[PDB]
């Protein structure tokens, strides 16, 4: 009955108006991808070819879009539909000869998705704002949503058959907003506790405690292979802390290279003497606690979860409140 | 292996495994439950270590070379049954190869595999747009109602049985076999409570190698063991090594008293390994000895049924239900995810109105309806004669166009049958 | 085409619109025979 | 504290402690479409037609219902063009 | 189901050793003795034979 | 549902939908909580 | 569902396609002189070409039902000029406002040994015509006025019979396919000849 | 199911140049050779030799993602040395070493196989 | 500023393993050649099984995996067999693949083990190595398997069917002289086979300025080639990838223009 | 087409006139025959 | 007039403007600063905001009902 | 059209493919020859009979399609575009493309080009072409090309080509050079080893 049809749960009141089954979206398992920036996701090829932005054809891109349509459907860098000016849509599976299609300014091609796009990645028990943050895709061969380890802590996932959803903003007006108000780089300091939500997590902390310790010394071959992995380098090797006996650089020195610009922070390592601060040897620290970072160069001390992680006054938080958003993202990726 | 008559049984969703192996470390009471007859996994040279990073957060790295020599290969049988129905007084669902000559609705597809009877033969390779069973109902010319598979079955059919059903009709069962090699995403799990999907797979050459050549087929992360304290997985890792070098199934009955960690270790020491299991590995890409000595060993691994292919769902311009015009599901799992209220509310918090408008309206139900301005009732809008008229108000000059969700137009139309008359007044 | 019997296992060829009963023994469960086409697998 | 005060001020605002479970705020000052948000959708509306209560259509949950950009952030400002500024346009297209 | 043709770790052909392993065991040789006699010494090349459940043995009892 | 539409309207009066003033200046200070960090006041505790 | 093959990197490198905008109309022979004088006045001041040419169309009868059609033209009148081979695409006309016929076109100059290469490749000669007439041009626009002549006897150009007393007049522009409004310019020029001859877009079908 | 051809790891594509010298604007005398469809077999071998040369100031390889085959190698060298010259020289020097071992192994097997004993 | 000089020293040979010791070379040159012994030496093995009748209890893609990992005798014909892309044979075809056929019908009462001996080759030289025998599938009375297969040539980076060697074993610095690995406690770690230390000393003393040298090896052939040829064919192959990159570098340095 | 796009700003609910319904109906003065079709 | 609204642009008006300006450029609109090797409408338009030159004026309706109308140039770029 | 000869010169000894070109090109430079730009010859194939399409860089706009013994069509570059458009209809073949890329040296009216037919990504072989622009007549300008070749090529000098074929007053053609290149390419593709 009409009263029955517009009734309650599942009625046109709730099931069809407030929450509906949105399109241009996909869900799949999330497996680890450390070699991805904190703002990248790696959509599987099928999902990327099964969803599409719409690119208004324009004098600048008319050239590429001609090839995408010609190669549409047959290959991953292809276009599927060419919506036209009067609104018709020349679906390209059936246009008999895709090669001859004539694109014009004002006509829009549904290019299959591709590296560089923006997508809102969300976990299913959504609760905090950190649940739906935007990532830039980077299409990869296998069928899994590839996520960076640092962004897992705000999402609250762990990769054990967990499943996450990818919603693709489909117009240039929305891409601007996802890009400017919710990109993982712009949501590190939550308003709930004024603390950075994401911090260096699993293996990267157990490594930072040991790269940045007092007894670590890396030789020349190792420093160059390691510094090619920094995307903030100005290209100049630093001067090795120990020189004449042989040239051996110190871990702290090559961690002072990932650190961005100039920041002043002083914190305590997880193992801290309860009496050293008061007595002698206060500033020479027998056990290398008392991280001091002056001018952007760790001058002393081992790094722990409190120093590098998700707490107020963390080395990551000093950066967000002074240096910035993109620089902080680059520093996180390089550290990892 | 489910039961040993897998070949004649034909249940839906049943997966055998290529090489089930009895565990090297066995509880004494497993024999009682037929486990050296129906094992559920393969002993894997597992190595608890942190390598490239793809192993963090319950993820196992895996050897592309070993999943290529058969380690965990499996077949996913899925049975499909169609029953001939004679319900109609004149309507018979007979079994036949529909042909364009006599059936009006032959749909767009390859109907050339169905043989004469109507059933695809065993041994073919069904694919998308192929029609597995063909039936031509007879209307009072002969609409063909035929069966199409869904998406990615792509499995050579293994058996097609044709036989009388309990109802007395004639029915058929087709088991469409599909092979499943381990990939990136498939759950694998040990017997001690640790479950983990694969994160990258790497080939034998670019993996850590022992100094006698033994590259680990699984590299579980070290961080997982602590907080959860499964210090029985690491003991069975030691005993399995002792058992492998001494050639005997090693018993690990819950309480044996003959297995303190120390006693199992001293046996391993004779064979020549670190008394406590560690071995010296070397980085595969560079060759340099990984400083810390990795703990490696043999541990039983069970391959969970859950697979990424079943979980994966994707949608875009997908089939829509005509009645409510909000997305539905056709082939390919094109029913998309749902923007439910919880995630309709982080979006308000981020402040992003346009995404919310796009996800909620444009994405699911974009409709434009021509509305009269003086009265807010809807308006006939002929498109070909380009006239717009609100009968009952006699207006042809003021018919505005308002975009509204289709789900809402029907609330507005339905409310009118009940006589409430919302005016979508634009002013 | 050529159906295969379950008990006596005789291949009884049956044209359409025929009862699916086998001769000699009455096993009414009959399985279709392998394709005469050829499918080529890669060892992979 | 910011978050603490707002929950503890919105609740104690109209002057009486208000239960804010679905039952407590179930009674509310809202347009029929907003009060059709809770199970009495058929009933409130029939009453609304007889009493002719116009829904002011000024609520985040109200606008989203009719697919209109809501009055939230990104939604509270209308944008208009500049006639003088377009002169600097380095017309190139 | 059937002895795997090659050990998963190194790739030594172990597939050709099941008939003798079952057989050398039959004479009286201990599990240690058979594996060593056939040539398998690495811990991986041994785990395929020490732990294989013959299964084609029992699916061949179903009449064709 | 209860805090469904409180917004910081353009003159900073946090106000609900009817436009009623729930909080006159956001959070009583007007500072949004992202750029605020904990500091020691330094004068309350010390002796006269 | 499925791994579409991955495909390479070159996207920008390559060639844009050439669309031909065509409007076709007929003039009876008695009024040919008036039209010739009129076109000379509106068009650029160049002496009339007076070209004569032989065109043979080749069709490829492959497994696909549609036969590829390549048009090969030889200029008998102009000595030492290469044969021209062109491919004409299906009509892309959509908007009523354009009032033009749009087809994809590729124009390639070919050596004299064109007939043999096509026959060995498998293209089959189908119909041959000889066209004689005047060519005049205004900007990009080219107006060709010609009287198609049927060719009889299996191979030769010595004897021709007139297909019609009238002459087809075709306005053709080989645009680069960048921007548009090319059709608007063509419509304006066609309008002037409209009282003398109604040039309109006539669909090839029937 | 997303299983790609595993021969593509070394197979060059139609639109794929194997080596693309990209000079670095930020640092003078620095070039990024980006061999595509190779991996760490050739990355460790080339970097090893560039380093022995005294003139080479910095030299290294990063395979940017394990599931995408490419290497990126940078050789910044003293002013007189050229990064392109450093790259061309090493491939030859390694080729001498490989040719030397090969010749030497043949010398060795024959004696042992025929039995030096 | 130039090439080092590397020497070799076969220490044992057998039909199935060669333990060379290499000397005066970089750690990388070694790890690289170790990887080419595993994944770039070519071998010939099955890759196009087409099955005509399989009444066996396994499926017909487990009688593929099984035929594929059989080790066929590459011998010297891997030198004269072009890859399918190089052959331009439009996939498989004679001279671009070796044809292998099988035919077993079990009509006698006893189970008829089928084995590699029954895979028959048109090319006499390439015959399954076992020429005991890998068991492709045991069969019961009345069941038949008939198959046609072609063996294309293969690297090993494509799949492990074409992997020539089993345990390639490497090792340098048996005593941790350069202290690359820091034994947590040096006492319990068992001594390496190539040790030179006295029994009492736990590990040798730090010798800091010594880059690694003295790489050991023990290639153990599965059987497709003799173990020496796996060593030489790796070294030729590495040269080609090295000698191929130069061509492209040059054909590209000139045209930086 | 020509009719302008615009934003609903207020929705007003009322019982609709018995007469207005009559005028808007395309059907001619009341559905009559029950059967959907016979030809 | 009496502008009472803050001089700085709001976090959300730098989003709707960057996006709106972008639909204009993509649709062939004239550009207002030099674009070099750049074809992406948002990058072309995020660049204009850096220079304070986009053609848009923002009607910030106040709570009571009056439209104060600040312009892109006056608003201070918050980023 | 100037009489031309193309031959393949084996690298020999243990000289790498590239090492031999480097040496041969330096030997050409030691003739007083001066570099006059770069030349690229890229050829694609079709299994239809068999089609070949080759394009020397020396010719800026022409694309040559040769049908074995059948006629060669010298056509504009739009020919490649027509070929791609037909492609779905056309046959494609499997990575049979062959390219020779090398420096061009001019020595007083003789242009010598030495290049490595790099198959796909891997070089194998060497093609030498000596052209004489002043010599319109062909088949008896063989004495010239032979003397110049013995000067620099020395051993492995070709004893003519068959493109000259029957003695005739027929002028040499760009088609003839393309036929020489096609025979040379068929030999690299199949020489093997
Ligand atoms: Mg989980
Ligand atoms: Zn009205
Ligand atoms: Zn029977
Ligand atoms: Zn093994
Ligand atoms: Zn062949």
């Amino acid at each position: 009955s009409l009263k029955q049809r517009l009734k309650g749960k599942e009625g046109r009141v709730r099931g069809n108006l407030m929450g509906k089954r949105v399109d241009f979206s996909a869900r799949t398992v999330i497996t680890p991808d450390p070699n991805l920036s904190i703002d990248q996701v790696g959509v599987p090829r099928s999902i990327a070819a099964n969803m599409t932005f719409a690119e208004i054809v324009t004098p600048f891109n008319i050239d590429r879009l001609q090839e995408l349509v010609r190669r549409g459907n047959s290959q991953y860098p292809g276009a599927k539909y060419i919506i036209r000016d009067n609104g018709d849509r020349i679906d390209l599976r059936f246009h008999p000869k895709p090669s001859d299609l004539h694109l014009q300014t004002g006509y829009k091609v549904e290019r299959h998705m591709c590296d560089g796009d923006i997508v809102i990645f969300n976990r299913q028990p959504t609760l905090h704002k950190m649940s739906m943050m935007g990532h830039r895709v980077r299409i990869l061969p296998w069928s899994t949503f590839r996520l960076n380890l640092s962004v897992t802590t705000p999402y609250n996932a762990d990769f054990d058959g967990d499943e996450m959803n990818l919603h693709l903003p489909q117009s240039l007006e929305t891409r601007a907003e996802i890009q400017e108000l919710a990109m993982v780089p712009r949501m590190i300091v939550t308003p709930q506790s004024n603390r950075p939500v994401m911090g260096i997590v699993q293996d990267t902390l157990t490594a930072v405690r040991k790269f940045t310790k007092r007894d670590v010394f890396l030789e020349r071959g190792e420093v160059m292979n390691l510094l090619m992995f920094l995307s903030t380098w100005d290209g100049k090797v630093p001067q090795p802390a120990i020189l004449k006996p042989r040239p051996l650089w110190t871990g702290k020195q090559i961690f002072s290279l990932i650190i961005p610009g100039h920041i002043n922070c002083i914190r305590t390592h997880s193992t801290h003497p309860d009496d050293e601060d008061s007595g002698p040897y206060k500033h020479i620290s027998p056990g290398d606690t008392k991280v001091v970072v002056e001018n952007g160069e760790l001058i002393m001390g081992i790094l722990c979860k409190k120093s590098l992680g998700t707490s107020a006054g963390s080395l990551v938080h000093i950066s967000y409140l002074e240096m910035g958003h993109d620089i902080t993202r680059l520093f996180y990726s390089n550290i990892q | 292996v489910y039961i040993t008559n897998f070949h004649v049984r034909m249940d839906t969703l049943a997966h055998v495994l290529y090489y089930p192996q009895k565990p090297l470390v066995t509880t004494r009471s497993m024999e009682y439950l037929r486990f050296r007859e129906l094992p559920a996994g393969i002993n894997s040279i597992v190595a608890i270590a942190s390598y490239t990073g793809y192993n963090q957060e319950d993820s196992v790295i895996m050897n592309r070379s070993a999943v290529d020599r058969g380690f965990f290969r499996s077949v996913f049988y899925r049975s499909y049954k169609e029953q001939e129905s004679k319900k109609g007084f004149d309507q018979e669902e007979v079994f036949e190869k529909p042909t364009r000559e006599t059936c009006q609705g032959m749909r767009h597809a390859i109907y050339d595999k169905l043989d004469d009877d109507g059933l695809i033969a065993p041994g073919v390779r069904v694919s998308g747009d192929d029609v597995i069973i063909g039936k031509t109902v007879t209307l009072p010319t002969k609409r063909d109602c035929s069966t199409f598979l869904r998406t990615s079955e792509t499995g050579i059919v293994d058996q097609v049985m044709v036989t009388l059903n309990q109802e007395g009709y004639k029915f058929c069962k087709i088991r469409v076999r599909s092979v499943r090699i381990p990939q990136i995403g498939d759950k694998f799990a040990s017997r001690h409570g640790q479950k983990g999907t694969c994160g990258i797979q790497y080939r034998q050459e670019d993996m850590p190698f022992t100094c006698e050549g033994i590259t680990p087929d699984i590299i579980i992360n070290p961080h997982a063991i602590p907080s959860r304290m499964t210090i029985g997985h690491l003991i069975e890792c030691l005993q399995g090594k002792v058992s492998a070098n001494k050639g005997e199934i090693g018993d690990a009955t819950p309480f044996n008293d003959a297995v303190n960690v120390q006693k199992i270790s001293n046996l391993l020491s004779d064979y020549g390994y670190h008394l406590r299991g560690n071995e010296v590995l070397y980085n595969g890409f560079t060759g340099r000895k990984i400083t810390s000595q990795i703990f490696i060993g043999p541990t039983y691994y069970q391959r969970l049924k859950h697979m990424v292919d079943d979980k994966i769902h994707s949608r875009a311009r997908g089939p829509i239900q005509i009645l409510n015009r909000q997305p539905m599901e056709g082939r390919s799992r094109d029913g998309g995810l749902r923007f439910g209220e919880m995630e309709r509310d982080c979006q308000i918090a981020h402040g992003a109105a346009q995404f919310l408008r796009e996800r909620l309206f444009e994405a699911s139900d974009p409709y434009q309806v021509h509305v009269c301005n003086l009265c807010g009732i809807m308006a006939i809008a002929n498109t070909r004669t380009h006239t717009y008229e609100c009968r009952g108000c006699r207006n042809k000059t003021q018919i505005s166009l308002v975009r509204m969700p289709y789900a809402c137009k029907l609330l507005f139309q339905e409310l009118m049958s009940m006589s409430i008359a919302p005016r979508m007044m634009s002013v | 085409m050529i159906y295969i019997c379950g008990e006596c296992h005789t291949e009884n060829e049956i044209k359409s619109r025929d009862p699916i009963r086998c001769r000699e023994c009455g096993y009414r469960i009959m399985y279709k025979k392998r394709t005469k086409r050829l499918v080529v697998f890669d060892a992979r | 504290y910011r978050h603490l005060a707002l929950l503890c001020d919105t609740m104690t605002c109209r002057g009486h402690l208000m239960a804010i479970t679905r039952h407590g705020v179930n009674r509310q000052d809202t347009g029929p479409l907003m009060k059709c948000s809770f199970e009495e959708t058929v009933d409130v509306l029939m009453e609304a037609a007889a009493h002719g209560e116009s829904d002011p259509m000024k609520g985040v949950s109200e606008n989203i219902m009719l697919g209109q950009l809501a009055p939230a952030g990104t939604g509270c400002f209308d944008l208009l063009l500049d006639a003088e500024k377009c002169k600097y346009g380095m017309e190139i297209p | 189901m059937i002895i795997p043709v090659r050990c998963f770790t190194c790739g030594k052909i172990v597939g050709n050793k099941w008939e003798a392993y079952l057989g050398l065991l039959q004479a009286e040789y201990t599990e240690g003795d058979a594996l060593d006699a056939l040539g398998l010494k690495r811990y991986c090349c041994r785990r395929m034979l020490l732990a294989h459940v013959d299964l084609i043995e029992k699916l061949l009892n179903y009449a064709p | 549902k209860s805090m469904e539409s409180v917004m910081v309207k353009y003159d900073a009066t946090v106000r609900n939908s009817i436009n009623q003033v729930v909080q006159l200046r956001y959070g009583e200070d007007g500072l949004a909580g992202e750029s605020v960090e904990f500091q020691n006041l330094a004068t309350l505790k010390p002796s006269n | 569902m499925e791994a579409p093959p991955v495909t390479m990197m070159p996207v920008t490198g390559g060639t844009i396609n050439m669309m031909e905008y065509l409007l076709q109309g007929s003039v009876l022979d008695h009024s040919l002189e008036s039209l010739i004088h009129r076109l000379r006045g509106l068009c650029d001041n160049m002496e009339p070409e007076t070209f004569l040419d032989h065109e043979m169309v080749f069709l490829l009868k492959g497994q696909q039902a549609s036969p590829f059609v390549l048009r090969a033209r030889r200029s008998m009148d102009r000595a030492g000029a290469p044969w021209h081979l062109r491919y004409l695409g299906q009509p892309e006309m959509g908007d009523k406002n354009r009032h033009a016929l749009v087809r994809n076109c590729v124009d390639i100059a070919t050596s004299e040994n064109l007939t043999d290469f096509l026959m060995e490749m498998g293209f089959r000669m189908d119909h041959e015509f000889v066209a004689k007439g005047h060519l005049f041009r205004k900007g990009i626009m080219k107006i060709m006025v010609y009287k198609i002549f049927r060719i009889l006897v299996p191979g030769n150009t010595d004897s021709t019979e007139a297909l019609s007393l009238s002459y087809l007049v075709e306005l053709s522009v080989v645009a680069p396919a960048g921007q548009d409004m090319v059709s608007d310019d063509m419509k304006n020029f066609a309008e002037q000849l409209k009282p003398l001859v109604h040039l309109e877009k006539i669909d090839p079908k029937r | 199911m997303n299983a790609p051809p595993a021969f593509e790891s070394f197979l060059l594509f139609e639109g794929e140049k194997k080596i693309t010298i990209n000079k670095d604007t930020k640092v003078p005398n620095a070039c990024l050779f980006t061999i595509n469809k190779e991996d760490h077999t050739l990355g460790n071998i080339i970097k090893s030799q560039l380093l022995k040369d005294p003139q080479v100031l910095f030299a290294g390889y990063k395979v940017p993602h394990p599931l995408e085959h490419k290497i990126i190698i940078r050789v910044q060298t003293t002013p007189d040395y050229s990064p392109q010259e450093a790259f061309t020289n090493a491939i030859t020097d390694l080729i001498s070493e490989l040719s030397l071992l090969e010749e030497r192994f043949r010398v060795a097997i024959k004696d042992k196989q025929e039995g030096i004993e | 500023p130039y090439a080092n000089q590397p020497t070799v020293r076969i220490t044992e040979l057998t039909d199935e393993n060669v333990k060379f010791i290499i000397e005066n070379t970089d750690l990388a040159v070694a790890n690289s050649i170790r990887r080419v012994f595993i994944a770039e030496v070519p071998i010939i093995a099955i890759d196009w099984v087409q099955i005509d009748a399989n009444s066996s209890v396994l499926h017909d893609e487990f009688i593929a995996h099984r035929l594929g990992l059989i080790p066929l005798t590459s011998d010297d014909i891997v030198d004269k067999l072009q890859y399918s892309r190089d052959c331009t044979c439009e996939e498989f075809c004679p001279e671009c693949s070796v044809e292998f056929t099988l035919d077993v019908r079990c009509n006698e009462d006893q189970t008829r083990h089928v084995t590699s001996r029954d895979l028959i080759s048109n090319s006499p030289r390439v015959i399954p190595v076992t020429s005991d025998d890998i068991l492709i599938v045991k069969l019961r009375k009345g069941q038949e398997l008939r198959l046609r297969a072609y063996a294309k040539k293969g690297f090993g980076k494509e799949h492990a069917k074409w992997n020539p060697t089993a345990g390639v074993a490497f090792e340098y610095d048996p005593d941790n002289a350069l202290r690359h690995t820091v034994y947590p406690k040096p006492e319990e770690w068992p001594k390496s086979e190539y040790s030179e230390l006295d029994e009492d000393e736990s590990q040798a003393p730090y010798d800091p300025n010594g880059k690694p040298e003295r790489f050991y090896y023990n290639v153990e052939s599965c059987g497709s080639l003799r173990p020496e040829t796996i060593v030489l064919s790796a070294l030729s192959g590495l040269k080609k990838k090295l000698s191929d990159l130069q061509t492209q570098l040059s054909h590209e340095i000139q045209s930086d223009v | 087409s020509a009719c302008p796009l615009r934003t609903i700003k207020r929705v007003q609910f009322g019982v609709l006139s018995p007469d207005e319904l009559k005028r808007m109906s395309v059907t001619e003065g009341g559905i009559k025959y029950p059967e959907t079709t016979e030809g | 007039q009496k502008r009472i609204t803050t001089p700085y642009m709001t976090k959300y008006e730098r989003a709707r403007v960057l996006g709106t300006r972008a639909l204009q450029i993509a649709m062939c609109a004239p550009v207002m600063v030099e674009l070099e090797g750049e074809t992406d409408p948002l990058l072309i338009a995020m660049k204009e905001l850096k220079a304070r030159k986009i053609p848009i004026i923002i009607r910030r309706y106040l709570p009571d009902g009056s439209y104060e109308d600040w312009g892109v140039d006056e608003l201070i770029i918050s980023d | 059209m100037g009489v031309t000869c193309v031959s393949q010169m084996p690298v020999a000894e243990g000289k790498s493919v590239q090492q031999t070109v480097e040496l041969l090109t330096r030997k050409l430079e030691m003739l007083g020859a001066e570099k006059q730009g770069t030349f690229c010859v890229d050829c694609e194939t079709y299994h239809t009979k068999l089609m070949y399409v080759m394009h020397n860089s020396e010719y800026p706009l022409s694309c040559f399609a040769l049908f074995e013994n059948g006629p060669c069509l010298i056509a504009d570059t739009n020919f490649d575009v027509l070929m791609v458009k037909l492609k779905g209809f056309f046959q494609s073949a499997k990575a049979s493309k062959i390219e020779t890329r090398g420096t061009r040296y001019q020595y007083c009216d003789f242009l010598v080009k030495v290049g490595t037919v790099t198959m796909g990504p891997s070089a194998r072989g060497i093609s030498v072409e000596v052209e004489y622009g002043p010599c319109v007549v062909a088949s008896d300008c063989w004495s010239l090309l032979l003397e110049f070749l013995q000067s620099f090529l020395g051993s492995h000098t070709p004893g003519a080509p068959a493109v000259f074929g029957n003695r005739h007053d027929a002028v040499y053609g760009p088609a003839d050079t393309m036929v020489q290149y096609m025979e040379l390419f068929n030999k690299i593709r199949k020489q093997q080893q």
